């Protein structure tokens, strides 16, 4: 769950 | 008595506070576009999403943030999302930031489906916080503080968050004595707003509900950060 936030941190 | 250890910390923050930037082409749409209840909303939503990214780039660059637990990192971003946004928009109106277009941003907010019940206090807040005559440091430091508030819901390791906030709060009190010796209650005035911001978080849940029932698509990023089905 909550892909986009996780993605924004890792990017 | 600003120690060099702290003089460097603040400088890291204030550079980040100008480093993660909202594009001009996007914010120009506050001025450029037509002024209708439909358009006002579309615009405000566009501003918000773009800002949610800017806040994530900023939060990432906060000292000792990436060292935190991956699970808690979401719960903080999620909890301080609206409050950080409320704090930045307050800086728009108060300090009249050119790229923010205060007067026209205010026209859109005041005509975007939002109830008088939530408009009155929202702007009462802007007025009062304005009167604090707050500096870009005080704005930037509160932001870091609101993001790293340990007492957010669905957190596990609050002691590790407390360790990250304390450092900022110490530095802020120092600045309230340095630049505001006349009034020692100034550090308390800044902290008073942290509580005022919280009350708007409740207001915001109801605001989103009103838009939803009136068919107002948000964005996958906002819908995530705030939880919208
Ligand atoms: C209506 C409201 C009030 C307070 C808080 C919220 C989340 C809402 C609120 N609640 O919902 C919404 C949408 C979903 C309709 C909003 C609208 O929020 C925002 C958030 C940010 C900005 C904004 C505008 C200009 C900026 C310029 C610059 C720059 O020049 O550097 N930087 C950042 C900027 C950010 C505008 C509206």
């Amino acid at each position: 769950d909550h892909q986009l936030l996780r993605y924004l941190l890792d990017k | 008595e600003l120690t060099p250890d702290q003089q460097t910390l603040l400088h890291f923050i204030m550079d980040s506070y100008n480093k993660q930037r909202m594009p001009q082409e996007i914010t120009n749409k506050i001025l450029k576009e037509e002024f209708s209840a439909e358009e006002n909303f579309e615009i405000l939503t566009e501003m918000a999403t773009n800002h949610v990214q800017v806040l994530v780039e900023f939060t990432k660059k906060l000292p000792g943030f990436q060292t935190l637990d991956h699970e808690d990192q979401i719960a903080l971003l999620k909890g301080s999302a609206v409050e950080a946004m409320f704090l930045r928009s307050a800086e728009i109106f108060n300090k009249k930031l050119p790229s923010g277009h205060s007067d026209l941003l205010e026209e859109r907010i005041r005509n975007s489906g939002i109830s008088d019940e939530y408009i009155t206090p929202m702007f009462s807040f802007y007025k009062s916080i304005g009167e604090l005559k707050m500096t870009q440091e005080e704005y930037a430091l509160l932001t870091a503080i609101v993001i790293l508030s340990p007492d957010r819901q669905y957190i596990k390791d609050r002691e590790a968050v407390e360790k990250l906030q304390e450092p900022l709060l110490d530095v802020l009190q120092k600045l309230c004595k340095i630049h505001q010796p006349e009034n020692p209650q100034h550090f308390a005035e800044l902290l008073g707003r942290l509580t005022e911001l919280r009350t708007f978080n409740h207001h915001h849940a109801e605001m989103l509900m009103s838009w939803r029932v009136n068919d107002h698509k948000f964005t996958p990023l906002l819908e995530e950060i705030w939880d919208v089905q």
